RNA sequence: CUACGCGUAGCAUG
RNA sequence: UUCAUGCUACGCGUAG
């Protein structure tokens, strides 16, 4: 056709470029670019059809195809005059892709074209969408982006698990090759925002109008004002691009001299801690027109939402500053002449520079409170201890406290032979039988403790999307409104297990009983008020756990020091004992599975969901790879109860105490301190509850992403269309908490995505018609949000979907379920994996519980946990409970025989007649008690 | 089974080796737990028995530890 | 009668705890070789009987198609039991001999091993071999 | 009985703090305290610049050639001379029996110990 | 006779 | 050899 070859000539124009007609000679329907729009038809960040573009493609010398396209928009002349009016006022800025405006007779009409110059194949929103709505099968746009910008060759993608972060952590390097591309795009955004400020034009800046070279193009939705007074609305832009700024590490070039990637690293002054001036310099370079007040040090913050806001920027900005700057801040104080060096500060990567304020220079005496604060401090231990260069980990070591490195080995399990003989005599473990020992005590070598410490390399700096996090923190706190929390005084703290180890260095002198009994209540209250005014850093003696597993991986327990537990208990135990005693909520920590409790759990999840399926998931490396932002977000949600008992600076120093004692912390892994890049200590007070708030945050973020991933044109319902529209309003356009809409979205997710969370493992009961349309979260939305926020890949294998409600959760808390009958009522019974129960019987951690006849209450508790197997259709499973029943029979037989052979016959025999009778084990699941 | 009692035999074998202070040699104990943790994660029988042969030989290299002359009867 | 019940059961618990703690080593080794004789594998009973009459390996028995295995041979009747020519029947796989080192650490050849040289040989024999 | 337990743990904490103050250097540490423009110094730079000695735990021979080569190596912009090399069994390893050939015979990891020169 | 708190032990879950 | 939850088993205090 002459028309297409003449149009291909005219779009070239002044700038000479050989072109190939990508698409067809008319306007080209694109293959699903992602957009960020808000107008009166749709709202959200979804994939749409760009139908008005006429995309071309440049040809260089010797006819190669380049990453340089001419997006040619056909739009109306009433927009075209406005387009040229704005572009003639942004023409000198180098962050505007050129535009080449004309009109041309496609059908004899002089239809106006916007024949833009040298845009990439994709826009920033395609990159943000592909890395953010990541689907393991459908990721062709992410592959084209990583290939065309030399981040990895195309044969990188034939690798097994190329996309995963847990396996193949070279994908972090592959993504980081986009880091200068993203940073150059941020500089172009600031050039564009400066130029559109100085031209005085007003409009929202969306990701989709920015290519990968940086150059902004689209000049509709702009209104002209007086020059010097214009403002660009970059809340949706920077908010939606925030997970990519640490996924691709766009500020590693800021850690070079002159910020040039060829030049060496900045030799920072190794004593310089207070990077506040450079933090403000970074924020004025990159996030310039981000019009909410950023505080570098988060001590200057105005409420919890401002702490999340400013800590989100410090997570990005602290990847530049050297890791020998963070951690505690020590000052050589003097006590009665002899010079201590204790920590009077902390430079958090997130909460800025936090100085103490009850710092005592020239102390004369030290009370017990001050000795705990000074001994729990890593200051002495890293000052007196000698330097360590640990090449075993990538995690930054600091010191070493012994003259040699201690190696920790996990023993094998003391194999109970008597139960295994009784299991093969009663006919188990035959050929091809479906109940075989899959659970063992897997023994470990010497370097297992440090090789399991090193799984904090899965953790990363994660800059969360801050408008999503500042809305889902309100929806998560709407899930926690049924509880009552607050500070309790030292006499109100209930400690259940006093005889547990109190962390380093306090386990060199006794158990936690020693410190709760040595301190008076006034000392504990004064220590808690010290932490109300001062950050104290602590040590977690990260030891190995010796437990049954079905995998050979060692399990570590991060036993925090008692200055963290005895203050986190006073700060948090009212909310924790309220979550552990509120039945029928979303969070089911504390709800017993017995006594018909599992059935009431399941009928609470099933609360009036319209087309109810089920869905579970599991977080790959939840404790190791949880971001810093989501753990401080969970500490804030657990600290939103302190609206009366605390001030606001009290809440910040108690947040910074929790962050310096749990999140980013000096951790002792075998006689040598390391810094921990984040995650959760499992010896934390709020380790099942902040995990639970993290879990609700991932679920609500999956629902927010899923409701904005849908078209909105393609939703036949209009209530959820006008709930999507106010979701994008309350997310990226309103600052404060729109509490009517937070109540509506909470009522929406209690209707259609009803949930159940005992801390890491979750069962929802989602309205499957809406998730077929996308109006709640499927598994693909959890996979995408786990990828861009939690920085792991959650496979489709470890996530299930039980279609019929009547078979219940496939697994919740590693308990399968069934639907069986007692007393003319179909109740739900939770049954474990049968290999787990036989492995617990056959393998004992001590030798004293092998033939010392302590086994009675052991196998009684295993049979209480293994009663619902007897209602299973598989008789092979159902024989497990009778195996334990006859084994308790044989145990009581040999017990009475040996007690007759020793002294005399037993008389109180009817106390044990209930033990080998299933009256005792059925009554543990009848809901009357 | 054969699988079940070779797994339980590897468990009690490494308990015997850890009783005889093979923890003190880091390389020999790393080999012992590699053999043991490959027994217990085994779905085949013959490769479990050949690694059992290897691990029991690591026991039998210690001459003065277990008096095998009097213990077989 | 009532109080003495809990007294005698706590003393019985302490007695059975110390009873299992005391013979923690010898009973575990008898129990190990009990279930080894219960396994009845020919490779396992091969290794147990060779370590019975003295033929004891000096390292780990390998799994590679070719790797090194050091093993003590005490005398010559065991050598007739395990060596037929240039082979070494051991752990139910054929081991190809490559050198023999005697007690004073000299390389001893296969050809001089017979009845007449056996009182002149410095026993034991530290041989080494490769898997077939 | 409780106050005696309180007294013994006060005495033990005071003892370990006073021993670990007389263990830390007071010349390089006082130099970097007085070098600090506000007297406040990050904790994870205190042992990097005022260490009495360095411990490098080396997992394999490749990281041994890359870091602790020879008898004197450089880490943390300072010259460290290898005072000792100890293997994972807490046994001495002299520098001559660490090679590419002997690396399958060493009980890895190796805990080298180096004083500051 | 019954339930509720306390202490110890044990088991399971996260 | 941690934190939090639930349930057993074993001895106490309170009330009906
Ligand atoms: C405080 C605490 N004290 C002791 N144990 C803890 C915790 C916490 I918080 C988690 N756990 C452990 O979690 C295991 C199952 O989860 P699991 O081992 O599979 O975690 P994971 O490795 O990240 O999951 P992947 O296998 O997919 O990688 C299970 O023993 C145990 F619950
Ligand atoms: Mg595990
Ligand atoms: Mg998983
Ligand atoms: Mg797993």
């Amino acid at each position: 056709s002459a028309d297409a070859q003449s149009f291909l000539n005219r779009v070239c124009g002044v700038s000479a470029a050989r072109l190939t007609p990508c698409g067809t000679g008319t306007s080209t329907d694109v293959v699903y670019r992602a957009f960020d729009i808000y107008n009166d038809k749709v709202a959200g960040f979804a994939k749409f059809l760009k139908t008005n573009c006429c995309r071309f493609q440049e040809k260089d010398e010797d006819d190669n195809l380049i990453d340089s396209y001419f997006v040619v928009k056909r739009h109306t002349f009433s927009n075209y005059q406005h387009e040229e009016t704005i572009y003639n006022l942004l023409k000198d800025c180098p962050a505007v892709a050129k535009h080449d405006f004309f009109k041309f007779r496609i059908d004899g009409d002089m239809v106006p074209h916007i024949s833009r110059q040298r845009l990439t194949k994709y826009t920033m929103a395609d990159l943000v969408y592909a890395l953010r709505h990541f689907d393991e099968g459908n990721c062709d746009t992410l592959k084209e982006i990583l290939v065309t910008y030399n981040c990895c060759d195309d044969d990188y993608f034939n690798k097994k698990d190329w996309y995963d972060f847990v396996e193949n952590p070279d994908i972090l390097r592959v993504y980081a090759n986009l880091g200068e591309r993203v940073r150059q795009a941020l500089l172009k955004t600031v050039q564009f925002c400066d130029a559109m400020r100085n031209a005085g034009i007003v409009g929202v800046l969306t990701l989709d109008n920015q290519d990968l070279n940086g150059n902004w193009y689209d000049f509709g939705d702009f209104i002209q004002t007086t020059p010097g007074s214009g403002v660009p609305v970059v809340d949706s832009y920077y908010s939606l691009l925030m997970p990519i700024l640490t996924l691709t590490r766009a500020l590693t070039a800021e850690s070079h001299v002159d910020t040039d990637l060829t030049k060496p690293y900045i030799k920072w002054d190794l004593l310089k801690y207070d990077f506040t001036e450079e933090r403000l310099k970074l924020f004025d370079r990159y996030f310039k027109y981000w019009d909410q007040t950023y505080h570098p040090n988060c001590v200057n913050c105005l409420d919890d939402r401002c702490i999340l806001h400013c800590a989100n920027f410090n997570v990005l900005f602290s990847t530049v500053f050297p890791p020998t700057s963070f951690g505690p801040l020590v000052r050589k104080i003097f006590v009665d002449g002899v010079p201590f060096v204790v920590s009077t500060g902390y430079h958090f990567r997130e909460l800025g520079v936090v100085h103490n304020q009850d710092v005592n220079l020239h102390s004369s005496r030290l009370s017990f409170k001050e000795l705990l604060v000074y001994a729990a401090d890593p200051a002495m231990h890293a000052a007196s201890g000698n330097l360590l260069l640990d090449k075993r980990t990538t995690c930054f070591s600091v010191a070493a406290l012994t003259n040699n490195v201690a190696f920790q080995t996990v023993k094998p399990g003391n194999f109970n032979k008597d139960f295994y003989d009784f299991a093969v005599s009663k006919g188990f473990f035959k050929e091809g039988s479906s109940v075989e020992l899959k659970h063992f005590f897997f023994a470990q070598d010497g370097n297992a403790a440090i090789s399991d410490y090193d799984y904090y390399r899965y953790n990363l700096p994660t800059m969360c999307d801050i408008r999503q996090l500042l809305f889902v923190v309100e929806v998560v706190d709407k899930y926690f409104d049924c509880y009552d929390g607050g500070c309790i005084n030292a006499n109100q703290v209930i400690v259940n297990n006093l005889d547990k180890s109190a962390g380093f260095p306090f386990n060199k002198w006794g158990k936690a009983r020693l410190y709760y009994d040595s301190m008076s209540y006034e000392d504990q209250d004064a220590l808690f008020a010290y932490t109300k005014r001062n950050v104290i850093p602590t040590i977690t003696q990260m030891n190995l756990k010796y437990a049954i597993s079905a995998k050979n991986r060692a399990r570590t327990v991060a036993g925090v020091s008692i200055c963290s537990t005895m203050t986190n208990r006073q700060f948090h135990q009212k909310l924790l004992k309220s979550i552990a005693a509120t039945r029928g909520a979303t969070v089911v920590i504390g709800t017993s599975k017995f006594y018909g409790g599992w059935h009431n759990m399941l009928k609470t999840v099933y609360s009036d969901v319209e087309n109810p399926h089920l869905m579970g998931w599991d977080y790959p490396k939840c404790d190791r790879a949880m971001p810093n932002m989501l753990r401080i977000m969970a500490s804030l949600v657990l600290a939103r109860k302190h609206t009366t008992c605390c001030s606001l600076s009290h809440r910040f120093y108690r947040l910074a105490n929790e962050c310096a004692q749990v999140l980013s912390e000096m951790v002792m892994c075998g006689g040598s301190l390391y810094v921990k890049p984040g995650g959760t200590s499992s010896g934390d007070a709020t380790t099942a509850y902040a995990n639970s708030v993290f879990n609700i945050c991932q679920a609500v973020t999956a629902n927010v992403n899923a409701l904005l991933s849908t078209d909105g044109n393609k939703i036949a319902d209009k209530y959820v269309r006008n709930l999507q529209h106010r979701l994008y309003e309350c997310l990226y356009r309103n600052r404060d908490v729109d509490t009517d809409f937070v109540n509506e979205f909470y009522a929406y997710l209690r209707k259609h995505f009803s949930m159940m969370i005992l801390s890491d493992d979750a069962v929802v009961c989602f309205n499957s018609t809406y998730a077929s349309q996308g109006l709640v979260a499927s598994i693909k939305n959890f996979k995408s949000v786990l990828y861009y926020q939690n920085n792991v890949f959650m496979s489709e294998a470890k996530c299930w979907t039980e279609t019929d409600l009547t078979k219940g959760p496939h697994e919740f808390c590693s308990q399968h379920t069934m639907l069986v009958k007692q007393g003319d009522d179909y109740v739900y019974l939770p049954y474990p994996d049968p290999s787990r129960i036989l492995g617990a019987g056959c393998f004992v951690d001590d030798i004293v519980k092998t033939d010392g006849t302590l086994m009675i209450e052991r196998f009684v508790s295993l049979a209480i946990d293994a009663y619902p197997l007897t209602k299973h259709p598989n008789q092979e499973y159902a024989d497990v409970f009778h195996l334990y029943l006859q084994y308790i029979r044989k145990l009581h037989d040999e017990l009475t025989g040996h007690m007759l052979d020793m002294y005399s016959v037993m008389l109180t025999n009817d106390n044990t007649s209930r033990y080998w009778e299933p009256e005792f084990y059925e009554a543990m699941y009848t809901p009357h008690t | 089974s054969k699988m079940s009692d070779v797994k339980c035999t590897s468990v009690v074998l490494l308990s015997v080796l850890q009783q005889l202070r093979v923890e003190s040699s880091s390389k020999l104990w790393a080999q012992c737990v590699q053999l043991h943790n490959d027994i217990l994660l085994a779905k085949d029988t013959t490769e479990a028995f050949e690694k059992m042969v290897s691990l029991l030989s690591v026991l039998l290299s210690m001459q003065g530890a277990v008096d095998i002359n009097k213990l077989c009867e | 009668e009532k109080m003495a019940d809990q007294a005698m059961t706590q003393m019985y618990k302490q007695a059975r705890s110390e009873d299992k703690r005391a013979k923690v080593t010898s009973a575990m080794q008898t129990m190990l070789f009990t279930m080894l004789r219960k396994l009845d594998n020919d490779a396992l009973n091969n290794i147990i009987n060779n370590a019975r009459d003295g033929c004891v390996p000096l390292n780990i028995i390998p799994l590679t198609t070719a790797a090194k295995l050091m093993v003590v041979i005490p005398d010559y009747n065991t050598y007739k039991n395990t060596c037929d020519g240039t082979t070494f029947t051991y752990a139910s796989a054929l081991w190809e001999i490559q050198q023999v080192v005697d007690a004073d650490s000299k390389i001893v050849q296969l050809s001089e091993i017979s009845m007449d040289n056996s009182p002149n040989l410095a026993w034991p024999l530290i041989v080494t071999a490769l898997r077939a």
